[PDB]
């Protein structure tokens, strides 16, 4: 199992 | 003579009447080798173009946990959630349920062509996929998931590449 993440893009 | 307050106000009316309109157009599901469905491009996308939007259902972190623990529960159902910070705190887009909607379909890779993107509309964070470089049609449009777990990693070895 794993996710998904959004990473600062501001 | 596109002022930058023009080009800005021009953007994000165009981005929004994307994400309304949800025309998901220039895009086609295939089945792409060791990853399942994919889409692929069927037109020209030039690099900070609009993809499509990872639609779903807007949740809350803590309710996030507890649904993720529920589908973990059934090896039929794949891996949906996507977590992201909005306003000081987190957020998550569960698309975990089958709809005709595309971006959920879109498989990840760390040498991507689209990059994810917040969005707000009124108060409303969307995610959005934006094109981060000129994409061919017949391209499987790919994007970086995030997720960097360890378990995640060990379970699903793609998530390095
Ligand atoms: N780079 C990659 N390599 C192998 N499988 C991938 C992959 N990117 C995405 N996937 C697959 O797609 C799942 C995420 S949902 C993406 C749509 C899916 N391929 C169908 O449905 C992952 O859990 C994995 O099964």
């Amino acid at each position: 199992r794993h996710r998904k993440v959004l990473r600062d893009n501001y | 003579r596109k002022s930058k307050a023009e080009l800005q106000s021009e953007e994000r009316k165009r981005i929004d009447e994307l994400i309304e309109s949800g025309k998901e157009e220039g895009m086609k599901i295939d089945l792409i080798d060791g990853k399942g469905r994919g889409v692929i491009a069927t037109k020209q996308f030039s690099r900070g173009d609009f993809v499509v939007e990872y639609h779903g259902d807007l949740i809350e972190i803590t309710d996030a946990k507890k649904r993720e623990a529920l589908y973990a529960q059934d090896p039929s159902t794949g891996c949906y959630m996507y977590y992201f910070q909005y306003l000081s705190k987190t957020y998550c887009v569960d698309a975990t349920r089958e709809t005709n909607r595309l971006g959920r379909l879109i498989n990840h890779s760390k040498c991507g062509n689209c990059q994810t993107k917040l969005h707000d509309i009124d108060g409303v964070p969307h995610l959005i996929l934006i094109a981060s470089r000129d994409i061919a049609a017949g391209e499987e449009l790919l994007y970086d998931y995030g997720d960097r777990s360890k378990a995640s990693i060990e379970a699903h070895p793609w998530l390095k590449h």
